[PDB]
DNA sequence: AAAAAAAAAAAAAAAAAAAAAAAAAAAAAAAAA
DNA sequence: TTTTTTTTTTTTTTTTTTTTTTTTTTTTTTTTT
């Protein structure tokens, strides 16, 4: 691949094809066991989702082994979870220490005492949302250096070796494999890291006084095409909509709770264009 | 979907007899594995001996 | 003894057996529990509403209903009475008489997960005030709301809360799968006629209906449904009416004037006057609302110099500003030094001028622009 | 072993008594009239019938008598600035109801009290309530579980329990679980709990309490307004009684100068005691108005003129230079370098020499320790920021006149 | 291209969560009889 | 062999440190002139 630098300076048959692709990639599994036996690690870097390929490798080959499957695309994953998992559930040694490199030192000292006890770990999306810092990659490369622990991992981002220096890349004794399936990213992109109807459904649950307050806000916003706090308080006090100022601050905090009006510095700007506010103002009549 | 696509956890332990030589016997007793083991151990011991004689 | 005390007894703002305002909601929950008992499928449910709308009353009524006592096993958990967010599992084992190896939360979690797979009876798990289980990562709430997706589990769980969009803000990832999405149910706040029917039911419960004419019930219910709409405020004002009528008259029915005075009730030192007058003057004659304590005290000293009043020093002025902040008129942003505290007025100037009731003084302060 | 002592302390078996005097205390026959007026004017000697708080007494007594006789339980919130007789009125209502319960004119009740400022954590509230039913000191989880079993499970014959919560805003935290548990237990039918909560801020339930907690707190409120000068005069005149150790205008002067500042009753009762101790030294049997003016000058102090008058020469030159630099550049926060330039100007005008900057930092540290100015650490010399904590007219009054 | 608002980001204070330490309690080993 | 004492390990409770939330202030970007 050669990217041209000047652009920076000027700035059916598909299913059977994927089935044949997956059978071709399932042919590579005894070669992967022979490669993992000699001390290398497996890294896959194709285009499509390599989740199902690694899961079928775990089911069809590593069925009786100690396998820690780590979902790197999980947005609430931490290194504390993986290290607590290795020290507690596999090795029965309780909670790992709060220093994670000390926990990896403990894991090396404990796996030195048990030869012919191999921990496999399968990390879908090694460049995941909580493994893109340098410390987590240092911990994973220190884990991959142990002769008992073997590693399979997926790579999806385009800037992945920007955080692997040559020490991490010699610890990660990788065998790079082009496992390019064409499967879409359903399981990887579903999580938390990746309207006027909502405004009407929130306005359905309002009471009468809050309805009058938001009516005053939208009427002033559409008359003058944000609004101040003092004129709003005088408008709510002239219509007997409120008892004090702090009840207006409570109702405006309730409005900001539901993302209906936006406070600024107190400026009150409704973050939806004027035309849909005009349709909403004509909706009540 | 899958058993390992849980919304709560991120890690899944499949411990089978873990406490506090990956291949079978049918591949190791093949002669190319023994020959590769002997040749690689010879080359690695020679490279280690050369590095020792360099660093001593 | 008399009838005002009997109304004061029977309004009571406490747990009741008959729920006249909640008749479609109880039937909807009954249809939910019946459709998940007869099909023997699991399900999540999230009820939400304003504080005082009758959610806990509906679910506490259905958890004593004998038609569901035989088919399913009911467990109620209030999430404010738990010592920690990760401790709820232990409490659930305590609510299920489970036998755990114990002494770690993961053991209680695996005991619950072993119980939910081979249970002899369907479980109904109600978690009240579930917003206390929200944390940074929310491992506990996502573990609890995933037990419908457990293999072979028959747990069905209800979560009661206040915000309408808790499962859309703090439980977004459950929207990734259509199975794990909790069915929403909003309890609307009470209207006027529902509060009138609640009052008439509670007054006919002890035959004290003669004490309240219908017009005070309609006026009070219209006011409560206009402001807040919850029945706790309705029963509180309906009890304060009879507890002012009993102390005032000591059989005369409660007229519209007394409930009007109660609804207008529900819905000064000299140096504090000179502090508030100086703050009103400095907010009028300057567009900068960043007023410190020393900058306010330096103008206050000139103001009391012009009135021939011995002004306080800084040490007593700070306590004066705090004693006015206790009324809610001000707000003090605290800093490292007491000279640098920031006084922010939170009342309108008409409200300050009305609360002082000293027009001949504040008319003289605002005419004294030269001491600024 | 002292572990038996701690085992009996946590179980409440040995009472926490205190050491006693080797001398018997004095008799009331050997005291003078001024000593008796000084003993009656102590703030700790609370009277049986409080003046000026009769309507609040009627309000709290009507609420508590109704909640006890109806056997229901509920909640009240009284509030007001400190010194306005909140806790004294509430505990007087409790003592009157206990006197009526000892004479079979009322159903019996158990009265518990906690203070939010005598706890280190709000969760320790659970340790204190359970220490007032049984007397055992347990962990807060076990105490909360036992209180929950007591108030949720119905058991005849349960008696009404009146729970007083002083300083409610110290029990409020980010989660608000202690205050929600204390305001949710009366809402259950099996608990005969009446919670009366006392605090200072009037808008506390809407300011920092959540919607369910202010929903359970209720609308039956009471506000203890500050005392006017007639009310402070009536308080102090009722404290003195039938004596003539105070003048009729001295009490009025204390009342007018205290009711204009805070409205506190502790302030008037302490200023009158200081006036009594001043009159005891001047060998007069009465407390005239001059002793009251001397006590009002001493207790309502303003000693930032005498501090600048008692500074040294270079410190007063430094105080002139900070004000001159504030006048020159306009801004209030001035660095040390411009202040030292103005120091050189003022010292060359006065004809005296000044210390080097290393000792001018010592003068600045001395003035900043006394809080006449606000200064930083002296590690960043010549660039540390100086605020003038005293007003600029106070220096020009203290040094000219 | 500058003046002025405005949203994003950093600093800092404050409260909670987690780790660590210390004490209480229960189980085990060794002496008393 | 059975009972009582002293050691050891586990579990609970309290303290301290680290992280997280929340408020404030700055600060670089965007709109208007
Ligand atoms: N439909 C009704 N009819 C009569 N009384 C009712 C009704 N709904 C609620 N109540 C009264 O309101 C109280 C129960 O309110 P509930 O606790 O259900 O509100 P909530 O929404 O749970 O409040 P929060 O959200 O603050 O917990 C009981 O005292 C009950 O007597
Ligand atoms: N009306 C009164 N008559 C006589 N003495 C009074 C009166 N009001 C207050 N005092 C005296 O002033 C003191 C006020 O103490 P109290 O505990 O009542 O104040 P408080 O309002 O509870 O203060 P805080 O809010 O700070 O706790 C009491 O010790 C009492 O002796
Ligand atoms: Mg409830
Ligand atoms: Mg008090």
């Amino acid at each position: 691949f050669v990217p041209e630098s000047d652009g920076y300076f000027h700035s059916a048959e598909h299913e059977g094809s994927i089935n044949a692709i997956m059978e071709e990639y399932r042919s590579y599994f005894p070669k992967w066991m022979c490669i993992l036996n000699e001390g290398f690690n497996i890294l896959l870097y194709g285009l499509g989702s390599k989740h199902q390929l690694l899961q079928s490798f775990h089911r069809e080959v590593l069925h009786k082994q100690t396998v820690l499957v780590v979902n790197g695309f999980f947005p609430s994953l931490t290194i504390k979870d993986m290290l607590d998992s290795i020290t507690s559930d596999i090795l029965d040694a309780g909670i790992s220490p709060a220093n994670p490199h000390e926990a990896v030192d403990m894991i090396e000292e404990e796996f030195a005492l048990i030869p012919e006890t191999h921990l496999f770990l399968i990390v879908h999306n090694l460049d995941g949302a909580m493994l893109r810092n340098v410390k987590a990659q240092a911990i994973l490369s220190r884990l991959a250096r142990i002769p008992n622990i073997h590693l399979l991992a997926s790579i999806d981002h385009i800037n992945t070796p920007l955080l692997w220096d040559q020490g991490k890349l010699c610890s990660f004794n990788f065998s790079w494999w082009d496992c390019t399936t064409m499967l879409p990213y359903t399981n990887e992109t579903a999580f938390e890291n990746s309207a006027l109807s909502s405004m009407r459904s929130v306005f359905s649950s309002l009471t009468t006084n809050s309805r009058g307050i938001y009516m005053l806000i939208v009427k002033y916003q559409l008359k003058n095409k944000g609004m101040p706090f003092r004129d709003l308080y005088s408008s709510c006090r002239e219509a007997f909509l409120v008892s004090s100022d702090l009840a207006l601050r409570a109702q405006l905090t309730e409005f900001l709770d539901h993302k209906l009006v936006k406070s600024k510095r107190e400026q009150l700007t409704i973050p939806i264009d004027g035309a849909l506010l005009q349709q909403f103002l004509e909706e009540q009549e | 979907m899958d058993p390992t696509i849980s919304v709560s956890k991120g890690c899944f332990v499949y411990k089978n007899g873990a406490t506090r030589s990956l291949l079978g016997k049918e591949v190791v007793q093949q002669p190319f594995y023994e020959e590769y083991r002997k040749a690689w151990n010879q080359i690695n011991d020679h490279i280690a001996d050369l590095q020792h004689r360099s660093y001593a | 003894r008399n009838k005002y005390q009997n109304a004061r007894r029977v309004l009571n703002s406490a747990e009741t057996q008959n729920l006249p305002g909640r008749e479609s909601q109880l039937q909807e929950l009954r249809e939910f529990f019946s459709n998940h008992l007869e099909s023997q499928t699991s399900g999540s449910l999230y009820v939400s509403g304003q504080p005082g709308t009758g959610k806990t009353a509906c679910l506490s009524l259905l958890l004593r209903d004998p038609d569901f006592s035989k088919r399913l096993q009911r467990v109620y958990i209030n999430c404010t009475s738990i010592a920690s967010v990760g401790a709820v599992y232990k409490k659930l084992c305590t609510e299920l008489q489970l036998k755990v190896s114990g002494r770690t939360e993961r053991d209680h979690l695996e005991a619950i997960q072993r119980h939910l797979k081979t249970a002899k009876r369907m479980l109904l798990l109600v978690l009240d005030e579930i917003d206390q289980l929200c944390t940074s990562r929310q491992e506990v709430l996502y573990t609890i709301f995933e037990w419908p997706a457990l293999p072979g589990s028959r747990i069905l769980l209800v979560g009661i809360a206040n915000s309408l969009d808790l499962t859309d803000r703090a439980l977004m990832r459950l929207n990734a799968r259509c199975e794990l999405k909790p069915r929403l149910m909003h309890f609307p706040p009470y209207s006027k006629q529902q509060i009138v029917e609640i009052f008439k039911s509670r007054l006919a419960e002890a035959e004290v209906l003669d004490v309240f004419p219908p017009v005070t019930l309609q006026l009070l219910a219209a006011k409560v449904s206009a402001i807040s709409g919850d029945v706790r405020r309705a029963l509180d004002i309906g009890r304060r009416v009879v507890e002012i009528a009993e102390q005032q008259k000591r059989l005369k029915p409660v007229q519209v004037t007394q409930v009007a005075a109660v609804l207008n009730k529900v819905y000064f030192p000299l140096q504090q006057k000179l502090m508030l007058c100086t703050l009103v003057l400095m907010l009028r004659n300057e567009r900068n609302k960043d007023i410190s304590m020393g900058r306010l005290h330096e103008v206050y000293r000139r103001v009391c110099a012009k009135r021939n009043i011995l002004a306080l020093d800084q040490a007593e002025f700070t306590g004066t500003v705090d004693l006015v902040e206790t009324r809610g008129i001000l707000r003090i942003m605290r800093k490292k030094e007491p000279r640098l505290h920031k006084v922010l007025l939170q009342w309108d100037e008409e409200e300050v001028h009305a609360a002082l009731s000293d027009k001949q003084l504040i008319a003289s302060i605002l005419s004294d622009t030269a001491c600024l | 072993t002292p572990s038996q002592k701690m085992k009996k302390i946590r179980a409440g078996e040995l009472s926490p008594s205190m050491q006693q005097r080797t001398d018997l205390p004095a008799k009331d026959s050997s005291k003078s009239e001024l000593q008796l007026a000084r003993e009656q004017l102590h703030v700790s000697v609370v009277p049986k019938s409080l003046p000026c708080r009769e309507r609040e007494f009627e309000n709290i007594y009507a609420f508590l008598e109704g909640k006890i006789q109806d056997q229901c339980g509920g909640c009240m919130y009284v509030s007001g600035v400190p010194g306005t007789g909140k806790t004294a009125t509430v505990t007087g209502v409790i003592r009157t109801l206990q006197r009526m319960a000892k004479q079979n004119e009322l159903p019996a009740f158990e009265y518990l009290e906690i203070n939010g400022m005598r706890l280190t954590e709000p969760r320790q509230a659970y340790v204190q309530i359970y220490k007032q039913l049984t007397g055992k000191t347990v962990s807060w989880e076990q105490a909360h579980a036992l209180l929950e079993k007591r108030f949720t499970t119905p058991a005849p014959r349960r008696v009404t329990t009146v729970l007083l919560v002083d300083e409610l805003d110290i029990l409020c935290n980010r989660r608000q679980d202690v205050v929600y548990n204390l305001l949710d237990w009366p809402t259950k039918s099996a608990a005969k709990l009446v919670v009366v909560t006392i605090a200072n801020t009037m808008d506390l339930p809407e300011r920092l309490l959540m919607g369910k907690v202010t929903s359970r707190l209720g609308l039956t409120r009471l506000t203890f307004q500050p005392y006017s000068h007639k009310q402070l005069q009536e308080i102090v005149t009722a404290r003195l009684g039938g004596s003539e150790t105070f003048k009729g205008e001295a009490v009025q002067l204390v009342a007018r100068k205290v009711a204009a500042v805070s409205g506190d009753a502790r302030r008037a009762l302490d200023i009158c005691r200081r006036a009594t101790e001043i009159a005891d030294t001047a060998a007069v049997k009465c407390v005239t108005m001059l002793h009251v003016q001397q006590a009002l000058a001493e207790m309502i102090a303003s000693a930032k003129v005498q501090a600048i008058r008692n500074c040294s020469r270079m410190e007063q030159i430094f105080l002139q230079a900070i004000a001159a630099e504030v006048t020159r550049t306009g801004v209030e926060e001035t660095t040390f370098m411009g202040v030292y330039q103005q120091v050189e100007t003022i010292a060359a005008f006065m004809g005296v020499t000044f210390p080097p900057p290393g000792r001018a930092l010592r003068l600045c540290s001395k003035l900043g320790a006394e809080r006449l100015i606000i200064s930083e650490h002296s590690r960043n010399d010549l660039f540390q920021k100086i605020l003038l904590n005293v007003s600029a007219d106070d220096i020009h009054y203290a040094l000219r006149v």
